[PDB]
């Protein structure tokens, strides 16, 4: 049943992405339409690349349905529906019109659906079932590129056409809908439920008609027996009956007695007795029996809080460094294993890329499955060990193939391997990120690793062509299999904090060193900020009234700043991890 | 017109099995409730299975655990009876029963042959 | 020892009042809430009302309230219900479960002792005897096979009826039978029994009748007078 | 007022298949659920409390869990004592208790054909001026069944009264009854006492009568 749901829930992720960039260029291109100088493209690309931007608004606001994330996906989901239709009935025969501006609003629609989905997938999910459902995802979202790129194309060509094709897609996005609509919903308690309680405490205050003070303090009731048995910050290491958990009992206790209280008088008819009962349930409130609170009430922590929880951890930046480089060896491998193909040795386009296409397609699913199982019946450390040395060993497979002979079963078995063993370490991938979420602050956390782990992958172009138009095919895969070392280095490295995350379930919190951390911080919010001034500059340049040639620089100068503050930062988390190994 | 199809029956081997079809054409299919009958020579028309108005009710009898076993197929709108293990005693005349009336009082006004298994 | 008794059925003015005690052994009604629940004929349960002597609180339901009165002595160790201008949909079973104290394990395990439940039925009707009999073995009635004996009655102004055979030593083969609408508005059962007749001559025919709030026992046997 | 639109509405299961009850909370209502089970004839007892917890006495067969405003009742293998009521109860607050519907579900097992008694009073009954029969299916599932009074083939209509026994907490039998009440002035028109009861375990109605 969950994975039926998984299943659907990442078709649906990947559903809306090829209409925006491929099928929408093949109708241009039928039409005679150039899509180009319109001013509204380029920002299609652009919304899953910065979808991080407007996460924390996922997070900090509860729809008044359903859930936090089921209710945003309908959401979503429904104005997507809507935003496709309207597509589909928008016709550029006469001219383009604002057919770019509805690209731009399905983009956005569609980041947001990843995003809401993402954070989802996190909080239901338990610890064994986490590689099976990233899996499962990833098998959906594949399936959904595949029907997008060629198969609706194909009916659209043949059958249905342009004008229904987006229909269509519109038609099969429903059953998703119905499918979360039947889908689970996670537990949050501990912030909301606060913010409920103060909302109807404050609505208590302004009660003068006699009959929603009861109604008010049925709510807060209710709220104070659900928030009683969460766990508060700080103390979710000392879940098993602590000392502090007992106060925090104690004092949802006596809360719950003096709503108790209340009531009683105001089901008398009272009012006046009733609300002066209110007002000494907010004086014990201002009490030291307060320890623990939520983030919500203010604009600046909903933005402000995801980034000190993931900030404040131990073994923050490690795991920055690990998601930065994991897979950097597959990476090293795509960017020219089709121009090795074609030049490099002696091989047709068409059939070769078609065979490895397919043998890529399977073999990666394959190897997800696989290690899904595997994970499910091993712990995630030794799975992601093994699976970073295997798809390291299997690049040496193209070495093999610019050395020997010119056979096409050669190179098909070795296309084949790498691909399975990337569908290995994919799969342990999304688990390690799955897990290192929060629950509270999920999307914004999981947005931004994913983004960071693509930022790894986008600069390998230009140092893998380099190097292969210089030094030769067979030295350049020799160099691709030495690069998938540091990878495994960070995993050995970082092992302690990974075991004991597996069985306390809870992170830990960084106490100790002098406020160097700040200084890194203070580093990286330099970098970014210099990033968003060279961004802002593009977009100044790209209505091309004045060019600059010290961009170049400047963009280079922000890199080796974030840089530097990383690697410090990280530097400081190993000697802070070995000192209390010590 | 109103037709009742029907296959199976005949000689049955010792250790086996059988799977018999029961349909009708002309007549509505759905929201009535198909029952099947059993007799050997010695016992009554002994009861074997009933379904309701789609999935929503079946009701079995002695022989269904172990012995027999119901299908219902809704792209032929047929039922299936399957056997198992036959006991020499099991020499069963079977009839398919349909009710024309809500009223499930067990009233056939269309006649049907019926199949008939014999063994031995 | 321990145990929660509850009574007060009996004869009051149709549309009248009536109080009900409900008497706790083996645990005070001070540490407890004692709350009353009424279940129709037929029909799911429903909260009635509730008292807590700890602070004096009491409460009614809506579709009652204003007619209803519930208090309680400690000294006497029980509650009492005092229904006034009681209503024809009021007829139920009244059971008089027990609620512990806020805070801990006691509130959380809400209603965990019950009670036999009292039929507090409100009705005009009278007072008549009733005519209880058993089947006497006539041998034109399925002759040749098993005997259908039985007990049966005709009227019971309290309608709970304890009916035993044999001085309660024997209980298979006769089917309690529901009792059946009567167009006197009272109810009469016919518990039948089909058991072989190899105790014509042997085994004498007891019925047991028990009328606790007309507090009525009966002794049925077919004998000559 | 506002329930989830559903396709399938109805279960059957056979015994000893994993069986559950489901019932949601309106608004919020924390983990303040408890689940009674209830059999025929008595006061309910408590089965699960706050919704996943047990104390001592009840067998370990019972479970329960919670989800969203959710609340599911899980019986593991049934059992020929677990048809009974089933009553889950918010109990938020002392004043705010809510009861649920209740679920009883019925006896599957080995099929012993239904069996038709007729069951007169004795003609003496004449006396008190009034007679009173019983036609009743004995040990019979399902429970779908109704009996006419072909008494010299002719209808009677009214004065027949339909019920169906429970396996209450004595016999625990299962039967099905239709009893006659007629008058003096009616015991000229009709003798003979005859029964006809049409039932899905009987293929044709069956039709009984008595002697005097």
């Amino acid at each position: 049943p969950k994975s039926a749901i998984l299943l659907i829930l990442g078709f649906a992720s990947g559903l809306p992405l090829a209409l925006t960039s491929g099928t929408l260029q093949a109708w241009m291109t039928v039409e005679n339409i150039d899509l180009k100088t319109i001013w509204f493209f380029s920002l299609v690309g652009q919304a899953y690349v910065f979808k991080f931007l407007w996460s924390p608004v996922m997070d900090r606001y509860t729809p008044p349905f359903l859930g936090r994330r089921r209710g945003w996906l309908v959401t979503t989901q429904i104005l997507l529906l809507i935003a496709i239709a309207a597509m589909g009935f928008l016709e550029p025969g006469t001219q383009l019109r604002w057919m770019a501006a509805l690209a731009v609003v399905i983009a956005f629609c569609s980041a947001s659906q990843d995003i809401v989905f993402d954070a989802w997938k996190t909080d239901v999910l338990p610890a064994e079932e986490r590689g099976t459902g990233a899996a499962i995802s990833v098998l959906g979202y594949r399936l959904g590129m595949l029907v997008s790129g060629g198969l609706a194309l194909w009916m659209a060509d043949k059958w249905l056409g342009w004008q229904g094709m987006y229909w269509l897609m519109a038609a099969l996005l429903v059953p998703c809908i119905i499918a979360t609509l039947l889908a689970p919903e996670p537990s949050a308690d501990l912030a909301d439920n606060w913010e409920t309680l103060n909302d109807n405490l404050k609505v208590i205050e302004k009660a003068d008609n006699a009959a929603q003070v009861k109604d008010a303090l049925t709510k807060m009731r209710a709220a104070a027996l659900d928030a009683q048995k969460a766990t508060p910050p700080k103390l979710e290491d000392k879940s098993p009956d602590s000392p502090e958990m007992k106060d925090f009992r104690h004092g949802f206790d006596i809360l719950v007695g003096q709503i108790d209280d209340a009531l009683k008088l105001a089901n008398e008819g009272k009012v006046k007795e009733a609300q002066a009962a209110a007002e000494q349930l907010k004086t014990t409130r201002n009490a030291y029996i307060q320890k623990y609170l939520g983030v919500p009430r203010t604009l600046e922590q909903a933005v402000v809080a995801p980034l000190r929880d993931f900030f404040g951890r131990n073994n923050a930046w490690l795991i920055l460094l690990l998601i930065v480089l994991y897979k950097l060896g597959d990476a090293f491998a795509m960017s020219l294993t089709t121009t090795f193909l074609i030049r490099g040795v002696g091989f047709d386009a068409g059939e070769v890329g078609m065979v490895n296409k397919t043998l890529g397609w399977i073999a990666t699913i394959i190897g997800a499955l696989y290690g899904g199982v595997l994970m499910q019946r091993l712990s995630l450390f030794r799975a992601l060990l093994i699976f970073g040395i295997l798809q390291g060993v299997s690049n040496a497979g193209y070495w093999l193939l610019s050395i020997t002979d010119k056979h096409l079963m050669s190179m098909a078995v070795a296309v084949f391997f790498e691909n399975l063993c990337g569908g290995m370490g994919t799969a342990a991938f999304v688990a390690l990120l799955m897990t290192l979420c929060n629950k509270s602050f999920s999307a914004t956390q999981f947005a931004l690793l994913s983004a960071l782990s693509a930022v790894g992958r986008v600069y390998v172009g230009p140092i893998a062509g380099w190097f292969v138009e210089a030094h030769g095919w067979p030295t350049f895969y020799l160099f691709s299999v030495f690069a998938a070392v540091p990878g495994i280095l960070l995993l050995l490295i970082c092992r302690k904090t990974l075991e004991y995350t597996q069985q306390t379930e809870s992170f830990m919190m960084r106490r100790h060193f002098s406020g160097a951390y700040q200084f890194a911080l203070y580093l990286l919010l330099l970098g970014c900020l210099l990033l968003a001034l060279w961004l802002i500059m593009l977009a100044l340049n790209a209505i091309d009234y004045t060019s600059f040639s010290f961009l170049a620089g400047l963009l280079e100068v922000a890199a080796l700043i974030a840089i530097a503050g990383v690697l410090l930062g990280a530097i400081l988390d190993y000697l802070a991890l070995r000192r209390t190994e010590e | 017109q109103v037709q009742l199809q029907e296959s199976g029956g005949g000689l049955v081997q010792p250790g086996g099995s059988l799977r018999l079809s029961c349909a009708a054409s002309g007549r509505t299919i759905s929201r009535y409730a198909m029952s099947w009958f059993r007799q050997a020579p010695g016992k009554e028309r002994e009861f074997v299975a009933v379904a309701r108005r789609s999935g929503d009710g079946a009701f079995y009898a002695d022989s269904v655990q172990g012995r027999f076993t119901v299908s219902r197929d809704d792209a032929k709108n047929t039922v299936y009876l399957q056997m198992n293990s036959l006991k020499p005693e099991d020499t069963a005349v079977y009839y398919c029963a349909i009710d024309s009336d809500t009223f499930y009082s067990g009233s056939y006004d269309y006649w049907g042959q019926g199949t008939q298994v014999t063994v031995s | 020892e321990v145990q929660l008794v509850e009574s007060g059925g009996g004869l009051v003015q149709p549309g009248g009042s009536l109080r009900l005690s409900c008497a706790a052994s083996g645990f005070n009604v001070v540490d407890f809430s004692l709350h009353w629940v009424r279940q129709a004929p037929g029909k799911g349960l429903e909260w009635v009302a509730y008292i807590s002597s700890s602070s004096g609180s009491t409460s009614y339901a809506d579709s009652v309230k204003g007619r209803f009165t519930i208090s309680a002595d400690t000294s006497k160790n029980t509650a009492y219900l005092q229904m006034n201008s009681l209503r024809a949909e009021d007829t139920a079973v009244y059971y008089c479960a027990r609620w512990g104290y806020w805070p801990g394990e006691p509130w959380w395990k809400a209603f965990d002792y019950w009670g036999q439940g009292t039929l507090v039925t409100v009705s005009s009707a009278s007072t008549k005897g009733p005519s209880v009999f058993p089947l006497a073995p006539s041998s034109k009635s399925t002759s040749g096979g098993t005997a259908a004996l039985g007990c049966l009655v005709k009227d019971y102004f309290p309608e709970p009826v304890t009916v035993s055979w044999n001085s309660g030593a024997l209980t298979s083969g006769v089917h309690t039978f529901p009792a059946v609408l009567q167009s006197s508005g009272l109810y009469s059962l016919s518990s039948v029994v089909t058991v072989p007749s190899s105790s014509l001559g042997t085994q004498t025919y007891i019925c047991n009748v028990n009328h606790k709030p007309s507090n009525t026992k009966v002794d049925k046997k077919v004998e000559p007078k | 007022d506002i329930q989830m639109t559903q396709s399938p509405s109805s279960l059957s299961a056979s015994v000893g298949d994993r069986v559950t009850i489901t019932c949601r909370a309106s608004q919020s209502v924390s983990s303040a659920v408890a689940w009674y089970q209830q059999k025929p004839g008595k006061a309910p007892k408590l089965l699960i409390y706050s919704a996943s917890s047990l104390y001592s006495g009840v067998p370990s067969r019972f479970s329960g869990s919670r989800s969203g405003t959710d609340f599911t009742l899980t019986i593991s293998s049934l059992q020929p004592e677990d048809f009974a009521t089933y009553y889950c109860q918010q109990y938020l607050y002392y004043s705010l208790v809510t009861f649920g519907q209740g679920t009883k579900v019925e006896i599957k097992r080995t099929v012993a054909a239904p069996s038709v008694f007729i069951f007169p009073p004795s003609d003496s009954q004449l006396k008190s001026g009034t007679a009173s029969v019983v036609c009743l299916l004995n040990n019979f599932y399902p429970r779908e069944a109704k009996v006419q009074w072909k008494v010299d083939n002719a209808l009677q209509s009214g004065n027949s009264q339909e019920s169906v026994t429970e396996q209450d907490s004595k016999d625990s039998t299962y039967s099905l009854s239709s009893t006659l009440t007629l008058s003096k002035a009616d015991y000229e028109k009709h003798k003979v006492y005859a029964c006809e009861v049409t039932h899905q375990g009987l293929s044709s109605p069956v039709t009984k009568s008595f002697n005097r």
